[PDB]
């Protein structure tokens, strides 16, 4: 019965998660921003595409301390006023909110994954295309657009949303998550990643990537910044 | 035979040609190279038909040999890979240690 | 044509005169005809085991 | 910091290599119409690649391309309306790339460089002629009237405008390819055949004799025979009469069959009861290669 | 042909005209005409003697 | 609740048999041997004409 609204200044807003440990596993949640449409006066996603389909009231957020320095947010969709919505009663887990839903009755802590934008492959990580392999226990990944300092190693996983046609002709999409098993080209910015698993169908494009929390550490140009957690406000039936 | 012709009529095949023209003198007058592909050489049996509108679109096959010649015309200007990383060795060849800085 | 649909609309009138058939004018777009408790109602809400 | 020598190495990069894709729908066709690695963007990545010996992802081509698209204002198919509209649905307004009456970027221009967003090309592939050749053709009633030069101008300037965007990067032009339209609109379900009449021609000289030309496609026309079916003047939806040419009917590089005056005479009596000129005549050839018929385009000029 | 169709539509409206019949709209493709708990939810989860 | 599997070279292997010994009496059982199907990543009986028709996954 409980929801949370503020603002915040992450270095990529789309992929913005929180994590939630309950007493079985560590879940985690996905905070897709939100901007207020005038015309309607509601709170809507602005992910159209893989959003919450969710609308609130203007209540949900008030505004009185000293909002966030235009020059210190970055834009997503064309937008840099957003907010994120954090709503107890639609905790979905996944990259696309198709994962379990989290059961809000016991919760032990609340740990938002504050990270810099060069983590992990880096921020302009992207695939290329996707084929299982002659054998019948791995496929073949190709990855580009990765800064010259990431490293990967085995055993890391890979989060991606992409779109494959199914063997009966039509489009389809789909989410899950990958292991990595080997990889060739280290610092020429391309990999050629090889990770167990089948893939349903051939692969047309690629939506979603993430290649966070890489085991192999990499140095980066030293930068100082200051995350901002601004107008915490907090509404709804439960216990205040 | 000579009243034999392999390409049909249409109203349309004198503009094309004339903005090929209009194309082909923009390259000469221009400072790179602007020549992609020749596309002139294929006849409608290369067009993939539409009912209720015609032979408008290359097919799969077709245009992927266009996309070949677009890449030789590429290679041709560029022959080696222009980008180099700071780093050149493996992971393994370089350390991992940390500084109090520059300086 | 030739005023077809105009012979139509006088036979009717005069064929069924003098008695009343007023329809009941009933609005099923409004909120009393639809069940409260949006998508936000508990009843949306997943059940535990 | 290496492990025989003590050098630093404290930043990081992206070695990517952007291609930019713009233009006419007929270039649209290489990312569209199938999936890795029948796709003929794939086969341009897959070569480029191994030519240089980077990996696969060495090469990120972009797409920005849009279909049914014009140069300039004048060759649009709404020059008026300015909602951008690419899949040519409701109002099909903008597609223009370039707006030379006020020298403004055209909506489509601004879709092409949404879709590279934060990347940075480094070449570019363009095509476009296809909506500017059939609006040239057809002039109709716009007023700013296509044009050789506006069409040149149009496409001299964008290319500076996406070079202000970008570096002094090369742009390589895919030249402009044909196109056919539909034979018969009575019959939208045929392709284009072999032995389909084309090139339809007619003349007169001064005694009142008709001669009628076409070309055969696909095969040679002396093998195979030819008919000749002319409509009533009154009745165009009617045929009046109708004769058959053999083969081997063919001179000047053309296949002729001989419509004289001792010909049309008996048969414009039964039309009109004195022997009135035919300067006007709408007909049309059909081939009967191996007992099949193959209608050509009427003529009615 | 020989705008039969536009008969037709003219005929129905003069025919007809006098009373309303506005047919409700509703989405059936919304979240609330579908059941929550996806194949997530514990209800596809196997049942254990 | 559980499965058990393991290699072996008899000289039968189509009529390769265990026999189990439950309280009432010694029944036989027959184990076929699975070939493991590279297309489709599973373990699949070698017989097909009197073969138990059934599929597990590597892992097993």
């Amino acid at each position: 019965g409980l929801i949370l609204a503020f603002r915040h200044n992450p270095d990529e807003p789309d992929k913005f998660t929180v994590t939630i440990q309950t007493p079985e596993k560590a879940y985690t949640y996905r905070l897709a921003p939100y901007g207020f449409n005038n015309k309607t006066r509601r709170w809507e996603c602005l992910d159209t595409k893989y959003g919450t389909k969710r609308t609130y009231q203007a209540d949900i957020f008030v505004a009185t301390d000293e909002d966030i320095p235009e020059s210190e947010m970055t834009e997503v969709y064309g937008t840099k006023d957003y907010i994120f919505i954090l709503d107890f009663a639609d905790l979905r887990t996944g990259v696309a909110f198709n994962g379990v839903t989290i059961n809000p009755r016991n919760i032990t802590m609340i740990s938002f994954d504050c990270t810099e934008a060069h983590h992990g492959l880096g921020k302009d990580a992207y695939i290329a295309a996707m084929y299982n392999n002659d054998d019948g226990a791995t496929f073949q990944m190709e990855i580009g657009g990765i800064h010259t300092n990431a490293a990967l190693a085995a055993g890391d996983k890979l989060q991606c949303i992409w779109r494959y046609l199914d063997v009966n002709g039509n489009a389809q999409a789909a989410e899950n998550e990958f292991e990595v098993v080997s990889y060739e080209g280290f610092g020429t910015s391309n990999f050629s990643v090889k990770c167990k698993g089948m893939l349903p169908g051939k692969f047309i494009g690629c939506d979603a990537f993430y290649g966070k929390y890489l085991q192999t550490d990499g140095p980066i140009k030293q930068v100082d910044s200051v995350k901002w957690f601004t107008n915490l406000t907090v509404s709804g039936s439960g216990r205040k | 035979n000579a009243a034999v012709v392999p390409m049909p009529y249409s109203p349309t095949t004198v503009p094309r040609e004339q903005i090929r023209e209009i194309q082909l003198q923009l390259i000469n007058e221009m400072t790179d190279v602007h020549m992609g592909a020749l596309t002139a050489q294929y006849m409608p049996d290369d067009f993939t038909f539409e009912p209720g509108i015609g032979q408008i679109h290359f097919n799969v096959e077709t245009s992927r040999k266009v996309c070949l010649d677009l890449a030789k015309s590429v290679l041709r200007l560029v022959p080696v890979y222009p980008l180099v990383s700071p780093v050149k060795k493996q992971h393994d060849d370089y350390w991992f240690v940390g500084r109090l800085g520059l300086d | 044509s030739c005023g077809a649909e105009l012979e139509a609309n006088a036979l009717l009138t005069a064929l069924v005169a003098g008695e009343d058939f007023t329809l009941p004018d009933i609005d099923m777009s409004g909120s009393e005809y639809d069940i409260p408790g949006g998508i936000n109602s508990p009843i949306y809400a997943e059940i535990e085991k | 910091q290496d492990k025989e020598t003590g050098e630093l190495i404290t930043e990081q990069t992206v070695l990517d290599y952007p291609i930019l894709f713009a233009g006419e729908s007929q270039v649209a066709i290489h990312f569209m119409s199938g999936a890795y690695p029948d796709r003929g963007y794939d086969v341009f990545q897959k070569y480029m690649t191994e030519t240089w010996g980077i990996n696969y992802a060495g090469v990120h081509p972009i797409n920005g391309t849009t279909g049914s698209t014009a140069v300039d204002r004048a060759c649009a198919v709404n020059p008026n309306s300015e909602v951008f509209d690419p899949t040519q649905s409701s109002g099909a307004g903008g597609l223009w790339w370039w707006d030379l009456e006020a020298d403004k970027p055209g909506p489509a221009l601004l879709h092409c460089v949404g879709q590279v967003g934060k990347l940075k090309p480094k070449a570019i592939i363009w095509g476009q002629g296809d909506q500017d050749a059939t609006a040239l053709a057809y002039p109709g009633d716009r007023n700013p009237a296509p044009s050789l030069t506006r069409t040149k101008q149009a496409t001299k300037k964008v290319f500076e405008y996406l070079r202000s965007l970008y570096g002094q990067i090369p742009i390589f032009i895919q030249e402009l390819s044909y196109a056919w339209g539909i034979t018969n609109t009575d019959a939208p379900n045929v392709p284009i055949r072999t032995g389909l009449p084309s090139f339809l021609a007619a003349r007169r000289n001064t005694w009142g004799d008709i001669e009628f030309r076409w070309k055969s496609y696909g095969l040679d026309p002396a093998l195979a025979q030819y008919r000749i079916e002319i409509y009533n003047p009154s009745n165009l939806n009617q045929i009046l009469h109708s004769f058959v040419v053999s083969g081997t009917q063919e001179a000047n590089g053309y296949v002729y069959a001989d419509f004289t005056v001792e010909d049309w005479i008996p048969v414009m009596m039964e039309a009109v009861g004195s022997p009135n000129p035919w300067e006007f005549m709408k007909w049309r050839v059909v081939c009967l290669y191996q007992e099949r018929e193959i209608p050509s385009a009427p003529w009615s000029d």
